[PDB]
């Protein structure tokens, strides 16, 4: 059900997409271990995601959420970076499929900053880097993250050591 | 598995780093879109 839609260049949405994941890139304290060494990214493709079905799902439960609150998704725009994003454009995100324990628990992760996302599209750590050369700062093979539409309602707030 | 009784999602909030945004945890796949799909490289600094 999924059609990936490409955007051009000078489209104002390919444009605020590019600008969000260039200005959220931070250092981070492995020093590039898990997810390479960069200040910025080369951006090769946006491809907005289109399922109607899956659209339908969110929609739905945006609205119980918001209803539970106040009247208020509190909806983001968040990254996703994983091996599982290929699986997940088609089949949508899901809760089965994430069930290793992170900083906070199970569950499925999302970032604001894309470098924190970029360390994981190989990986948790970065796993072996690369398929083609393991290398896990390969500046030759493409990489993939989500830029994704998240309701988060009453958000329980964990403060973390980090 | 399953978000604290009463919440819908977690806000992993970085207390050390003051430079390091948040993260945030779900515990339904619907309650996120995947939009927009990204391919890219990251760049060697100079
Ligand atoms: C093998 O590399 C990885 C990389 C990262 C992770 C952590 C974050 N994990 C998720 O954020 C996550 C995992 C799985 C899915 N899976 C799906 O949504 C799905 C749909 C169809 C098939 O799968 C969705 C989200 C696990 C918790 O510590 C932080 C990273 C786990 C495995
Ligand atoms: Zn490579």
């Amino acid at each position: 059900g999924t059609i990936l839609i490409d955007l051009s260049p000078d489209d104002k949405e390919f444009q605020s997409v590019e600008e969000e994941m260039q200005s959220t890139v931070r250092e981070h304290r492995d020093g590039g271990h898990a997810g390479g060494i960069f200040n910025r990214y080369n951006i090769l493709k946006i491809q907005k995601v289109c399922n109607k079905k899956l659209w339908e799902r969110y929609t739905h439960r945006r609205k119980e959420v918001s209803e539970e609150n106040h009247n208020h998704a509190n909806e983001r725009m968040l990254f996703h970076g994983s091996p599982f994003v290929n699986a997940i454009i088609h089949k949508g995100f899901d809760e089965r499929h994430a069930y290793i324990g992170g900083m906070f628990g199970a569950g499925i992760y999302f970032a604001e900053n894309s470098s924190k996302s970029n360390q994981y599209v190989y990986g948790i750590g970065g796993g072996t880097g690369c398929p083609v050369h393991k290398d896990r700062s390969c500046y030759i093979c493409h990489r993939q993250l989500l830029f994704c539409r998240v309701t988060l309602g009453k958000s329980f707030l964990q403060f973390s050591a980090m | 598995a399953h978000s604290p009784p009463g919440h819908h999602s977690v806000t992993g909030r970085p207390s050390v780093n003051g430079l390091a945004l948040a993260e945030y945890v779900i515990y339904r796949g619907e309650q996120a879109y995947p939009e927009y799909l990204i391919t890219y490289q990251i760049m060697r600094p100079e």
